[PDB]
DNA sequence: TTAGAGAATTGGAGAGTGTGTTTTTTTTTTTTTTT
DNA sequence: ACACACTCTCCAATTCTCTAA
């Protein structure tokens, strides 16, 4: 055979290496201010997750990560399950 | 081995020939005539003038390259005349990623040495009857 | 309204095939024989 | 025989459709 692609899934997410390092992060990474344009702040949130899109998954261009994760968020259930975890811990 | 030794060597090495006073071959000068194709691989000492020499020009000894997708180096090493440059980052990270990035030469972290041609003729004085003198060429790199 | 089972369309991996390559002045400086 | 240009082929990745809970 020929060797079988690789692909984003949901286990690279839910890994240490995934999604809870944006949650363990994200509070001390972003910062707005009044004291900066609109087009200023909107330009900070997205070096973050652009930066944290190439480390997890260098293969495809940033807007295909995004529409890429829209599938497999929608439909995996485990990843749902997680969620609905986060939710009640806020709930909690 | 993760990159080549040649890469990190600052030095130069050559031997010396035998004291004739002490003395074998390479003790005993040989004119441009002499020097047959026995002695092809081995070391000699020939006496003759100088005819031609070259100016200084670089030559390449490793070769650097960095890929752009990836973040990774890669090295190459040249013996012959002539070469073929790397087009494709061929680490197994890189590959296993499948992340099909672009190679790109740098010279700022290659290795040259310096070279020179230079070409001997024998004396003419030691020329037999009838015959046009011969000639070797001569190469020179390091100090 | 979600999701999972089955069918159809497309991409490009990669394997294969054929191919090409070595190789009469005119102007100007210098030595030589000829009138 | 050694880099190239071009052709051919198969296989699996993907989206679309139908069914039932
Ligand atoms: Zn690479």
């Amino acid at each position: 055979k020929r060797r079988p692609q690789v692909k984003l899934t949901a286990e690279k997410l839910l890994s240490d290496k995934g999604l809870p390092y944006v949650l363990k992060n994200a509070h001390k990474r972003i910062r707005i201010s009044s004291k900066k344009n609109s087009y200023d702040n909107l330009s900070n949130i997205i070096q973050f997750y652009q930066l944290w899109a190439h480390e997890l998954f260098p293969k495809a261009k940033f807007k295909d990560f995004m529409k890429i994760c829209q599938t497999v968020g929608k439909t995996d259930p485990v990843l749902r399950e997680y969620r609905v975890s986060l939710f009640r811990d806020e709930m909690g | 081995e993760l990159f080549p030794p040649n890469l990190t060597r600052r030095y130069f090495l050559y031997f010396k020939p035998l004291s004739q006073n002490c003395a074998a071959i390479s003790s005993k000068p040989l004119s441009v005539r002499q020097i047959k194709g026995d002695f092809l691989g081995q070391l000699i000492t020939v006496r003759g003038i100088i005819t031609r020499v070259s100016d200084v020009k670089p030559a390449v000894e490793v070769i650097a390259y960095t890929c752009d997708q990836c973040g990774y180096e890669v090295f190459q090493e040249v013996n012959s005349r002539t070469f073929t440059p790397l087009s494709e980052c061929t680490s197994e990270e890189c590959s296993q990623n499948q992340t099909k990035g672009q190679l790109f030469m740098s010279t700022r972290a290659s290795k040259f040495s310096a070279f020179q041609e230079c070409k001997i003729q024998e004396l003419s004085q030691q020329v037999p009857v009838g015959h046009i003198p011969r000639s070797l060429n001569i190469h020179v790199n390091g100090t």
